[PDB]
């Protein structure tokens, strides 16, 4: 239950995201969770909220 | 009057010498002896002027670059400690040694002599250090490289010379100019008296200290300094293997390892030192051609002659008996400028120093390097050519 | 002959480096 | 034996670097 | 001869005369 | 030896280019 996304600047509307990302190159994020065992993952779009 | 070669054990009358005459060896042609030449006042002139001139040419910046809107100045002591503040002392260590240490080492060494001509102390391992210190003064190869480092960062930004780079133009001058007229037999000669032999004895041994024929005393030592006398060197194959084993063991993680670190905007680049060569290659090939042929052409070339040299004293081959003394004497010649590299990268870490939009940083590869050089400066020294000329 | 033990350390010394490298590099993963 | 005269002073000045090295850090805190 | 050592000597001692020369005052501010 | 050094690291870059020579195209 491992996420993965790629974090990259791009000129939303009210606001930019990605400033970081934008100064520093732009990286690849990550949110573990609590499956069983994983070396194959699919990344995922917009970096869903994880609380 | 009669001497023997220190490095092939030929046994020759020796003629008197004049101020411009000079003697070699009649079987290898090795220089043996000198003579006349300045005097001891005049060195100590020499040297009382480079202390006047080493604090005001190391204090003030060698040049002004003038990057991003700052003015920024540089000289050698903010390098060394901003290696030392990195973390890296030893290579911080290696390089004041490598070019400050070594004048003050020779300015002290000569007010010593000078105070025990005035007192009367004993002299018998300064004498040693003096003659073989003169390897390790490399001035002029920190010119070449401030000269190489001024070239490389042209494009980057604009420099203008300092105030203090006349005074260390002077002083390397000074120095080339009285290291150029050191003479250190006439020295041993004037301090120490010996007498000649009867030009035909077939016992005399050539000291390894001082290039003194003459009989061994009841202690084994030699009567001009008070070292033991051997035919030969004591370990110099064990030594020779040892070091230079651990020099190739240590030249892995000195080019795997990335050696500069170039933080741009907020980004490193953490390139090896295959990597740098290869952009200096694409950037500016004309330098790049010279450093490459001075940095890693001399070690790996180094490495191998050294190799070559051992399998022939375990072979026992007299083929080309006649060419390996001068690929030795070559080595020796060349293995001094191997330094260059660390040079550079110190005035470069220490000049490009701007806040975050370009930080230069000194890797965790360049102690290595270091220490594969002075291993290998150690390994060519320790050898000798009188067991090469035996092995026939 | 001391000079026998200048290699050995720095060899443990790469050694150690091996075992930070064994440290350093961790598993493989491929994402799509 | 004199010859171990030349690389001491060395050593001597280097451990003064360590020692430079040593007195720059004060005392360590954690924070989350 | 002993001409270098002396020109060296000289200046050696302008310069020295010249970082001698160019110092100010020291202001603390709050 | 100094040229054969020259020449392995010659042939090594000559290597290192065509291992990655691929195909010519022409685009307007
Ligand atoms: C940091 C920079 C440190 C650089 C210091 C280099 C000094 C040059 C030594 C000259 C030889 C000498 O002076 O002494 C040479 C003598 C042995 O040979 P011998 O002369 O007695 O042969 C004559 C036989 N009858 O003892 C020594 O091996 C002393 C030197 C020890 C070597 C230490 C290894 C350094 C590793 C550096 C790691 C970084
Ligand atoms: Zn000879
Ligand atoms: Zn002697």
């Amino acid at each position: 239950e491992t996420q993965f996304w790629l974090v990259t600047p791009k000129a939303s509307l009210a606001g930019v995201s990605g400033l970081d990302a934008l100064v520093g190159g732009n990286y690849i994020g990550m949110m573990p969770g609590k499956g069983k065992e994983q070396d194959h993952f699919v990344a995922l779009d917009t970096q869903p909220k994880y609380r | 009057d009669y001497q023997r070669c220190p490095q092939c054990d030929m046994l020759f009358s020796l003629p008197e010498i004049n101020s411009h005459q000079s003697a070699y060896c009649p079987r290898c042609q090795a220089k043996i002896r000198d003579g006349r030449d300045w005097s001891l006042t005049r060195l100590a002139a020499m040297a009382f002027t480079m202390l006047l001139l080493m604090p005001f040419a190391w204090g003030e910046p060698l040049l002004h670059i003038w990057l991003l809107g700052i003015r920024i100045d540089a000289n050698v002591m903010q390098g060394i400690w901003q290696m030392t503040k990195q973390g890296d002392a030893i290579t911080g260590s290696m390089v004041f040694f490598c070019v400050i240490g070594a004048p003050l080492i020779l300015v002290t060494s000569i007010a010593y002599l000078w105070f025990g001509n005035r007192l009367g102390m004993n002299l018998r391992p300064v004498l040693l250090m003096l003659e073989r210190l003169k390897e390790w003064v490399m001035l002029d190869i920190y010119l070449v490289g401030i000269g190489v480092a001024s070239i490389k960062v042209q494009d980057y930004a604009h420099i203008q010379a300092g105030v203090g780079l006349f005074s260390f133009v002077a002083l390397v001058i000074l120095t080339t100019v009285t290291l150029s007229h050191l003479n250190v037999e006439e020295l041993w000669e004037r301090f120490y008296p010996q007498r000649p032999a009867t030009r035909r004895d077939e016992k005399l041994r050539v000291c390894l200290g001082c290039h003194f024929t003459g009989y061994p005393d009841q202690r084994g030592r030699c009567p001009r300094c008070h070292i033991p006398l051997r035919l030969r060197r004591r370990h110099s194959l064990q030594k020779c293997w040892a070091a230079l084993l651990a020099s190739i063991v240590l030249l892995l993680p000195a080019n795997l390892l990335p050696i500069s670190i170039i933080y741009l905007n907020g980004g490193r680049q953490e390139d090896t030192i295959l990597s740098g060569i290869m952009s200096l290659a694409s950037s500016n090939i004309a330098v790049a051609g010279i450093v490459f042929i001075a940095s890693i052409l001399v070690p790996f070339t180094k490495v191998i002659v050294m190799f070559t040299l051992l399998l022939s004293i375990h072979f026992k081959c007299q083929q080309g008996l006649r060419t390996r003394i001068l690929l030795l004497r070559m080595v020796t010649w060349i293995g001094r400028w191997s330094m260059l590299d660390l040079f550079v990268i110190s005035l470069t870490m220490s000049l490009i120093n701007r806040d975050q939009i370009l930080a230069f940083t000194m890797g965790p590869a360049a102690f290595y390097f270091g220490a594969a050089v002075i291993l290998t400066i150690l390994a060519v020294e320790w050898l000798d050519s009188r067991l090469l000329w035996d092995a026939h | 002959s001391p000079f026998w033990l200048l290699p050995f350390i720095a060899l443990m010394i790469a050694s150690w480096l091996i075992w930070d490298s064994y440290q350093d590099r961790g598993n493989t993963v491929t994402i799509d």
